[PDB]
């Protein structure tokens, strides 16, 4: 990227291109310094400046920048006409054949279920709603609805009805049969580098995407991250998310993976899901995150006291990658800065990165899960199979009106 | 190491959320 090889903003002047060339072929020119890569670089920087310079190659290189704009103007139209009026009540819970759980939480459950007619099978999250108004999580459980429902993008999963009775609130997703990640990292260990970095930039665009709607995640974790037939991620449980355009205040999340600001009284914004980027990636190259201990304020101390430990086969982009993330002060974190997530997928430990391929799902994942069928349950965990019971009487019905 | 002592701790498994 020329831009960031000059030190520049893609609005740079003429005037600004020509110094900033000058600025930067001094600090790699023979004359001053003959280190290992001083050449290469002097190189690139030339290269840059003859891009730059001149109108005509200017103009098309900047048109990956303008793709990428036009291409969030359009999602972000898509996404306020969803967000505007919401799908309600698109199926209803006898159309499914409960199969068997996918997993719990403090909320409720995900079964896998099946379609009556169409024989399709789904992801059904059952929430339970007095149990949601007992743990004060009823935003919580609207914005997640409505988010989910307004958003499309590649490693997304798709919501595709939601509705509620009586006693229990409904979301069908797409059913994603590879299993979470976390299952795949207890079991193999760790990831090898280019193997979490294949996670990475998937998880890096769909922040992009997520950010650009004004939209934080505040969950990334292994846990929340479903493999696909194809070995690319799916992101579910959307339970924490919030649109959020200045700052909010809620401690929310996984311990391990918020950020200082989230623990700490005072506001944040979007920069602590690059905060939370940092811990998935370090725990996926390390096999283990990078603060944990029994009590949660233990890992409070560690979170907010500013130093990481890296294992030795971490590489120095890794580690260097990390600092950035993993960064104390909100003001010089990766993600946060003036050039935003360009930082992030300009750095050389993405260098070998083809974003748009990854967009585009053409790279060849490094990991494709064992399959049986579009019932093969065995990438998931069993669970103890409780049956869904649905009160005569509605309970918690204003609470709950515009699910 | 410290991946040993991740598995020598019995916390390798599902993280439970807070929500305060
Ligand atoms: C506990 N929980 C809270 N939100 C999501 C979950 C989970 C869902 N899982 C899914 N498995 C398959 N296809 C899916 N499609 C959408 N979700 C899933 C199982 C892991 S946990």
């Amino acid at each position: 990227d020329y831009y960031q090889t000059l030190g520049l903003a893609r609005g740079a002047s003429d005037e600004e291109i020509k110094r900033a060339y000058r600025r930067q072929a001094l600090r790699y020119h023979p004359d001053k310094n003959k280190e290992p890569g001083a050449e290469e670089k002097f190189k690139e920087i030339a290269e840059a400046y003859d891009v730059l310079s001149d109108p005509r190659k200017r103009e098309i290189f900047d048109r990956y920048g303008e793709e990428v704009k036009e291409f969030l103007a359009k999602a972000k139209e898509d996404f306020l006409k969803k967000w505007e009026s919401p799908a309600q009540n698109t199926a209803h819970l006898d159309q499914f054949e409960r199969i068997k759980t996918l997993g719990t939480g403090s909320f409720g459950r995900v079964m896998l279920v099946k379609h009556k007619e169409t024989g399709n099978h789904y992801a059904m999250k059952i929430l339970d709603k007095q149990k949601v108004v007992k743990l004060k999580q009823i935003e919580h459980t609207l914005n997640e609805k409505r988010i989910l429902q307004a958003v499309n993008f590649p490693f997304l999963v798709k919501l595709e009805f939601s509705f509620k009775d009586n006693s229990n609130l409904y979301m069908v997703m797409e059913y994603v049969p590879g299993g979470e990640m976390f299952s795949h990292l207890r079991r193999i260990g760790r990831f090898s580098e280019p193997h979490a970095r294949f996670y990475a930039a998937q998880i890096v665009l769909t922040f992009e995407y997520l950010h650009s709607l004004d939209l934080i995640y505040r969950d990334l974790k292994p846990e929340n991250l479903l493999i696909d037939q194809q070995g690319y991620i799916q992101v579910t449980d959307f339970g924490f998310a919030k649109r959020v355009k200045g700052r909010t205040w809620t401690l929310c999340g996984t311990p391990e993976y918020l950020a200082p600001e989230i623990i700490l009284s005072k506001g944040y914004n979007k920069a602590v899901d690059w905060w939370a980027l940092g811990v998935l990636i370090y725990e996926m190259a390390a096999g283990y995150p990078p603060f944990f201990a029994d009590q949660p304020i233990q890992i409070y101390e560690k979170i907010v006291s500013g130093k990481v430990r890296f294992p030795s086969h971490f590489s120095s982009d890794l580690k260097d990658l990390l600092r950035n993330l993993l960064q104390v002060d909100l003001t010089k974190r990766f993600g946060n800065l003036k050039n935003g997530v360009n930082d992030i997928k300009n750095h050389k430990w993405f260098a070998t990165t083809d974003w748009i391929a990854i967009y585009q799902r053409k790279v060849e994942a490094p990991f494709i899960p064992k399959f049986k069928g579009p019932g093969d349950t065995s990438n998931f965990d069993d669970y103890e199979e409780e049956e869904i019971r649905v009160s005569i009487n509605e309970k918690c019905g204003k609470e709950f009106s515009e699910f | 190491t410290t991946y040993a002592d991740f598995i020598a701790s019995g916390r390798t498994g599902r993280r439970n959320a807070i929500h305060d």
